[PDB]
């Protein structure tokens, strides 16, 4: 699909209209719940580690939210950069194709009957 | 210093198959790099005739490729029939 | 070549028969692997020979090592079987169950 | 490919063998390279499931260049028409297809 | 194993799957492929016990053979078009020798009867290196091949190994023959949705190596063999019982744990494909793959088993296998059923 | 000609043409029979080639009984009930076809078993040739 | 820092620490031998570490806190509980004999460690080759079955040879009335309780099995009670040994890396020890299991990872 | 011509097989058809097996054979235009070679077990 | 005239034996027989290369396979193609079911398979007459110069064959 789309350019993480999409905000909820997932990996790594969860190991705990949150970011601005160009090549196929695929022009309440099916 | 010195004439003394093999491997990788004729075994693969290079099309444009088979234009042999 | 390409068609589902089947040894298995190395070298060989295609010449050398190393390295392997064990035959494997 | 590597780093390290119409050692020529040269430039980023149908023809007389299938077939009921011939007795062989004659070079 | 070896066996099992997901020439995935098989086969025998060498001649006699009917496909490649890369206007023949030879090469249920026995002979550390990273490349070229390939071998290989690898995990009682089996089943789902959208089977591939990579490293960490030897986890590291008890049970698939994503987007793109009562089939033979996970959890972590005396030690001493690769795979695997359109 | 020879459980309905209906259904059987006895024989052998041929023989004579009794009985049943268009037909004939299981292999819980899961089964197969399921569907989305 | 195949690639290969003062002795007898005397002596006079007779408390001793812990934490069987009743309704022989030797082989561990490390030799008073002789006059004497000893024959299969054998095996062989004589000379009064036909049974069996068991693959030196009381001709005989036939002679610097990687952590040391077979000697049950567990995290030290203790005394637990 | 000259060679030495056989006289008997060793009939069956000594140098045999036959183009591929890329895949191949085998030279297995 | 047809039916018959899986000592000589009949057809069609090259490389393989299989995996009593009579069944069963596949197939399929008079006149389908390259030495010469990716994973693979190999033997 998106491997044989044109003007593909290939293994590219982020391409040039990446930029030209809104990039995410820090305060989004999938990196608030990256943030919390890399607070759980610290707490989980700690735990098994036989450490106090909270008070040990502050600095790999930063290390894993940082990291996380900039692994998150940058996947969340390649992911919203696949839908986007899946909502563009629909769009031109929408635009090219309006007799494969046309305007349903449904007809109104008064004009349909709907079969009553009563319950008693 | 003496160390290595040494054990090359400790080697060559005993066991001289992998030194003058090693010797012969080292001067076999070194010797193209020191050797002027390097460059010429690909004008050797250039310049030997191995299959038709064929005649072009002309619009009267390009005067480096002949007409004569014979004329001093394009790439002469004078470093292959004299050399 | 259609008779010849099928009759070495039929050499390779012969030997897939023959290693598909274990009768005593796992060495004619393994000689029934190497009949495969061999009857897909004739059959790359026949094919480059008469589509002419001379740019693929080196495939069927990459067939003949890369698949005569891995035969090389089952065949130790089976020197390995017969050292660990002392026998070397197929019902003698059955300690994995 | 899956991981682009080649189309990245812009090397072609398997792929100057990839088809039977690539170059090949001292310039000569597979049977079958213009066939299989416009094929491909019939199949030029068109796409497999509308090039199926849109170079189907040029891949159908590669085919038929490539296997002769009803080349074969033609020569089939040509040599069976002349074993039928020769045992009617109404062809007379040409001393041409004999061989009985001066060849020219 | 000296470490020139050691590095040139791990770069080799490294580098075949690279060859396999880089080039286009289809002997030369092959050759990526045999790279594969080369590099895993001393891993198999380096720990020297006479199961080793024996599950090392069942992996080398099946692969072996798998990579030789793939071979015919790739010289019949070459005599029906010319060229080597599987283009469109190809014989099913070829293509069906493809994927019962990549199907052995996997371990799909017509096929599947090495891999339990390769298993059980081997040591833990390499049931990671067979079981996740082993099975990325014949997968790749199955993923690279995948309009080609008929979705009625596909959909019945797709329903034998999601019912034997629901078969075969129930009676069996040990951990590596266990989890050879569930990812029997795994690869069934990943095998399910192949022509439809191998996005989806990259996908389900993913999730499959971060939920059984750590789960394979919580085995190491204590070399549990057994069910019982996985049921005395509470007195050798009781602090790993609740990430292996999401991790056994998001490896079963139940929500809001990641394993349910998998089966959820392989009945989206199926339902999207019109296939109903074979997707149904599926998931309803998908729940015995919780039958052995939650006896396995009710051994290790739901009920404290009988300890030995023994184990007191394990108690005493200190414990740095722990790796922060498990952990981070093991928390990105068990919470990320919020982040599945990313995860898409 | 197998599959073409296979396919007149469906150009003619149940109700008609019942011996080539009930010959398609056990040969239908004997194949599934077959294939499960190699599997049989491949996985679990006998001591004897000459016991392995009857195990092939029970296991085939077994599966052609089953899909011999199937089929007549839901060809008897669309006779009786003279409506083609319904699943309780098929329902009837693989609670038969289960009964006759269990009675061949001598145990009455799973001839309850075969009957209800291959009821169940036929239903669901001629619920979705009535409705126009698809078993191995091309991909085309 | 820790020894993995990054530190051992940079040099620190045991061949360089292994010199002809590197041996692994084992000194060996009966109950009350001389052999804590002896192995001082040895260990003073060939500059190797005086490791001692690893009891019950030889693990909590060892790593942790260093204090010896209670009678049901690193215990649940005691010598003089199996001194006063032998043949015991709770099984308080096998879980001395099988404590004893996980403790032993944390013991083998910890020396072939430190000789793998510094290259200095080390003692080992009654070792793992050696503690089969215990249990086995335990079931010569009657004390427990043939279904124990086939789990520490298995027990024993799985730890012994993953190991390498003692270079020297120093046997103090001594009658069993000067068995006697010495036991009751010491004055414990529960290891006078012993009887003297399980003095005699571990006596002969030591003399019928473990001496061909060893004799044919390693070097084992042979003394009386009288002549190793003097240790300065034991540790000459010791020192002017050949140390020709062993299985110490054929393994090279990666099998001792590996080696190292197999000892060095402790988690694949003790694996093996507390694999589940379910005799009820043994058997901890799951209440008792939890219960120790919940009062041994409660021990001062032993709460968490070493190191890392914030109520001991352990700085730096904010970055770390 | 070589398949006459190979048949004509199958000929010679067939026709010297059965003048070697069936012109001189024979009588055959149980201790005359005995297999020989040292004058003593075999202690076990002489098919017994042979627990091999040269194992991994023999599949180093093996092996190098698969190398000298990826060696046996290099006379044709001397001649072509790529010359600096064939003499380097050329040199890093029996660098290659050369390595492999120093270390089966260091690793002392060419000795028998 | 029908040379490479005749050797690809003894091409089948000897796989055909290998296939009916004699002692492997045994099965070593008809592999090897078939390798002399595989040379042959290369050297009969053309490559005069490629037959002596895998002559060389089987011959040489196939020696130390013999070897192995007369040390390792040998049995007091063997079997070989004449021993055993269910093999020697299944060898004159082969022989009778190749001999009836060709006697079918000049018969079902009516196209250029198998004719008595008409076969071996589509073998050699095009080579240069003019040329001066033709042989296949000169293509497998190019894995050096443009083909450099299949010397560089073969070497690698034979550097590794030589480490998996101490490594298993070890
Ligand atoms: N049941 C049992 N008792 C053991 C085992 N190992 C050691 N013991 C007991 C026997 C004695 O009570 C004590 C060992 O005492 P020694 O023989 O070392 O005597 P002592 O400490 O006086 O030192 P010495 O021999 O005089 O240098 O530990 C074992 O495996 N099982
Ligand atoms: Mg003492």
């Amino acid at each position: 699909m998106m491997n044989g789309r044109p003007g593909h350019e290939p293994l590219k993480f982020l391409p040039d209209e990446a930029r030209s999409l809104p990039p995410p905000k820090l305060n989004d909820p999938r990196l608030v719940y990256m943030g919390l997932l890399g607070y759980c990996t610290g707490l989980m790594d700690n735990m098994l580690r036989m450490r106090p969860v909270m008070r040990a190991g502050l600095h790999r705990q930063l290390l894993f939210v940082t990291s996380f949150v900039f692994a998150g970011y940058f996947y969340l601005k390649r992911q919203n950069y696949l839908y986007a160009v899946k909502d563009h090549d629909m769009f031109g196929y929408i635009k090219l194709h309006p007799e494969d695929f046309p305007e349903k022009e449904k007809k109104t309440y008064a004009e349909i009957l709907e079969p009553f099916h009563p319950v008693r | 210093a003496g160390r290595i010195s040494a054990f090359l004439k400790n080697a060559w003394a005993k066991e001289p198959v992998l030194v003058v093999s090693f010797s012969v491997w080292g001067l076999a990788i070194i010797m193209p790099m020191i050797s002027p004729y390097t460059k010429y075994a690909s004008m050797i693969n250039k310049a030997t005739p191995y299959n038709y290079p064929v005649p072009v099309r002309d619009d009267g444009n390009m005067p480096d490729v002949p007409s004569h088979p014979q004329d001093p234009l394009g790439p002469s042999l004078d470093w292959l029939k004299n050399l | 070549m259609p008779s010849t390409f099928f009759n070495l068609t039929m050499a390779f589902s012969l030997s897939l028969l023959g290693t598909l089947m274990f009768r005593s040894h796992l060495m004619s298995t393994l000689l029934c692997l190497e009949g495969m190395v061999l009857s897909l070298f004739i059959m790359t060989s026949v094919t480059s020979l008469n589509s002419n295609s001379m740019s693929s010449m080196p495939i069927p050398i990459t067939i003949l090592v890369f698949a005569a190393c891995e035969a090389a390295v089952g065949l130790a392997l089976l020197v390995k079987v017969s050292n660990t064990y002392g026998t070397d035959y197929v019902q003698n494997l059955n300690l994995l169950q | 490919p899956f991981l682009d590597i080649q189309k990245k780093l812009g090397i072609s390290l398997d792929r100057h063998f990839m088809f039977l119409s690539a170059e090949q050692p001292y310039k000569n020529a597979a049977r079958c390279h213009a066939f299989e040269k416009e094929w491909i430039e019939c199949a030029h980023g068109i796409g497999g499931t509308r090039a199926k149908k849109e170079c189907k023809i040029e891949f159908d007389d590669f085919e038929e260049c490539l296997l002769r299938y009803k080349t074969m077939r033609r020569m089939h009921d040509i040599k069976k028409q002349r074993e039928k011939l020769m045992k009617e007795g109404k062809y007379t062989p040409p001393p041409h297809h004999s061989g009985r004659e001066e060849p020219r070079p | 194993m000296n470490p020139i070896t050691l590095a040139i066996i791990y770069f080799t099992i490294f580098l075949g799957p690279v060859i396999t997901m880089s080039s286009t020439n289809l002997m030369l995935m092959w050759v990526g492929l045999e790279f594969s098989l080369l590099a895993i086969i001393p891993m198999l025998i380096n720990k020297k016990n006479p199961r080793s060498t024996e599950a090392a001649t069942k992996y080398f006699v099946t692969q072996a053979t798998a990579s030789m009917i793939i071979l015919l496909a790739i010289v019949l490649n070459y005599k029906q078009l010319g060229t080597w890369m599987f283009q469109q206007q190809t014989n099913g023949l070829i293509l069906n020798m493809t994927l019962m030879a990549l199907s052995m090469k996997l371990g799909l249920a017509p096929f599947h009867f090495w891999l339990p026995e390769v298993t059980q002979g081997i040591p833990l550390h390499m049931g990671l290196i067979l079981l996740t990273w082993q099975k990325i490349a014949p997968l790749s070229i199955l993923i690279q091949i995948y309009p080609l390939l008929n979705s009625t071998i596909i959909l019945m290989l797709a329903i034998t190994s999601i019912f034997m690898g629901a078969w075969g995990g129930l009676n069996q009682t040990q951990m590596r023959k266990i989890m050879a089996y569930s990812s029997i089943a795994h690869m069934g789902w990943m095998l399910a949705i192949l022509p439809y959208n191998p996005s989806l089977t990259l996908l389900n591939l993913m999730i499959y190596i971060i939920l059984t990579a750590p789960m394979f490293m919580a085995l190491m960490l204590n070399n549990s063999m057994t069910i019982n030897s996985i049921s005395l986890l509470w007195n050798k590291t009781p602090a790993m019982l609740t990430m292996i008890s999401l991790m056994l049970l998001s490896l079963g698939g139940l929500p809001p744990l990641t394993g349910f994503l998998p089966k959820w987007i392989i009945i989206t793109e199926l339902m999207k494909n019109n296939c109903l009562i074979m997707a149904t089939l599926m998931a309803m033979m998908a729940l015995l793959n919780l039958f052995f996970y939650t006896r396995l959890i009710y051994s290790t972590s739901l009920t404290m088993f009988p300890t030995n005396n023994n184990s007191k030690m394990m108690t005493h001493q200190t414990k740095t296998k722990p790796n922060l690769m498990f952990s981070t795979l093991a928390i990105m695997s068990t919470m990320t059923l919020p982040l599945a359109p990313q995860l898409i | 000609m197998v599959k073409r020879f296979f396919e007149s459980y469906h150009e003619v309905p149940d109700g008609t043409q019942c011996h080539r209906k009930t010959y398609i259904t056990t040969a239908l059987g004997g194949i599934c029979g077959i294939i499960g006895s190699a599997y049989s024989v491949s996985l679990n052998p006998a001591d004897s080639t000459l016991e392995a041929v009857a195990r092939v023989g029970r296991y085939t004579f077994t599966a052609a009984a089953i899909g011999a009794m199937f089929g007549l009985t839901t060809c008897v049943s669309a006779q009786v009930r003279e409506k083609p268009d319904d699943p309780l037909n098929y329902f009837i004939g693989g609670c038969a076809g289960g009964l006759t299981l269990g009675a061949r292999t001598h145990s009455y819980g799973t001839a309850a078993m075969g009957c209800v899961y291959m009821g169940t089964a036929a239903a669901l197969f001629k619920i979705g040739k009535l409705e126009g399921w698809e078993l191995f569907p091309t991909p085309k989305v | 820092l820790r020894y993995g195949l990054l530190a051992a690639i940079l040099g620190d290969k045991t061949t360089k620490k292994l010199h002809e003062y590197s041996r692994v002795i084992t000194v060996d007898g009966n109950i009350c031998s001389g052999k804590n005397k002896l192995a001082k002596e040895i260990a003073q006079q060939l500059g190797m570490k005086h490791y001692p007779e690893a009891g019950i408390q030889y693990s909590s001793t060892t790593t942790g806190d260093g204090r010896p812990l209670d009678i049901e934490f690193s215990g649940s069987c005691s010598l003089e509980k199996f001194y006063d009743d032998p043949k015991s309704n709770d099984g308080n022989s096998y879980r001395l004999q099988s404590w004893l030797y996980a403790s032993r082989l944390l013991q083998y561990a910890d020396a072939l460690e430190h000789l793998l490390s510094t290259g200095q030799g080390v003692v080992l008073e009654r070792s793992i080759y050696s503690d089969f002789v215990f249990l086995e006059a335990m079931y010569n004497q009657g004390y427990i079955r043939k279904q124990c000893v086939d789990h520490y024959n298995e027990i024993k299969r799985l730890t012994l040879p993953e190991y390498l054998p003692p270079h020297a095996v120093i046997y103090i062989d001594v009658p069993v009335p000067e068995v006697q004589s010495r036991i009751q000379k010491k004055g414990d009064p529960h290891e006078m309780k012993v009887t003297s036909a399980y003095l005699q049974d571990i006596e002969n069996a030591y003399k019928k099995t473990f001496l061909p068991k060893m004799s044919e693959m390693c070097e084992v030196l042979v003394y009386d009670s009288w002549e190793a009381e003097d240790p300065t001709k034991v540790v000459e005989d010791i020192e002017y040994l050949k140390y020709n036939k062993g299985p110490w002679l054929k393994q090279d610097d990666w099998t001792f890396h590996y080696l190292r990687m197999l000892v060095q952590d402790k988690t694949e040391v003790l694996n093996y020890t507390t694999i589940p077979v379910y005799l009820p000697e043994i058997t901890i049950g799951a209440h008792q299991g939890s219960r120790i567990y919940n009062s041994f995290r409660e021990l001062p030290g032993r709460k968490y990872a070493p190191g890392y203790n914030a109520e001991v005394g352990d700085k730096w637990i904010w970055l770390k | 011509n070589l398949y006459t000259v190979i048949f004509i060679n199958i000929l010679l030495s067939l026709t010297l097989i059965l003048v070697a056989f069936w012109l001189p006289q024979m009588n055959l008997y149980s201790e005359k058809a005995n297999p020989y060793e040292c004058g003593f009939d075999p202690t076990s069956s002489a098919r017994l097996p042979f627990s091999m000594k040269f194992f991994l140098v023999a599949i180093t045999f093996l092996l190098f054979d698969l190398e000298i036959a990826l060696l046996l183009p290099l006379p044709w591929a001397i001649q072509t235009i790529k010359t600096s890329t064939m003499m380097i895949m050329a040199f890093i191949l029996v660098t290659i070679l050369s390595l492999g085998l120093a270390y089966e030279w260091t690793q002392k297995g060419l000795e028998w077990t | 005239n029908n040379y490479i047809f005749v050797l690809s039916s003894l091409f089948l018959v000897g796989c055909l034996g290998l296939a009916l899986k004699p002692s492997p000592i045994y099965g070593g000589l008809g592999l090897i027989v078939s390798g002399f009949v595989g040379c042959l057809m290369v050297l009969g069609f053309g490559g005069s290369f490629l037959g002596l090259m895998v002559f060389l490389i089987y011959l040489g393989g196939m020696l130390v396979v013999f070897g192995y299989t007369t040390a390792m995996a040998t049995e007091e009593y063997p079997e070989t193609w004449g021993s055993n009579w269910l093999i020697l069944g299944f060898l004159v069963l082969g022989v009778i079911m190749e001999v009836f596949l060709i006697c079918v197939l000049n018969y079902y399929d009516e196209v250029g398979v198998i004719n008595l008079d008409g076969l071996g006149d589509w073998l050699m389908y095009e080579v240069d007459d003019v040329g001066v390259m033709l042989e296949g030495g000169i293509g497998v010469a190019a894995m050096y110069s443009c083909a450099t990716w299949m010397m560089v994973v073969a070497g690698w693979s034979l550097f590794a064959g030589i480490f998996i190999i101490i490594e298993i033997t070890r």
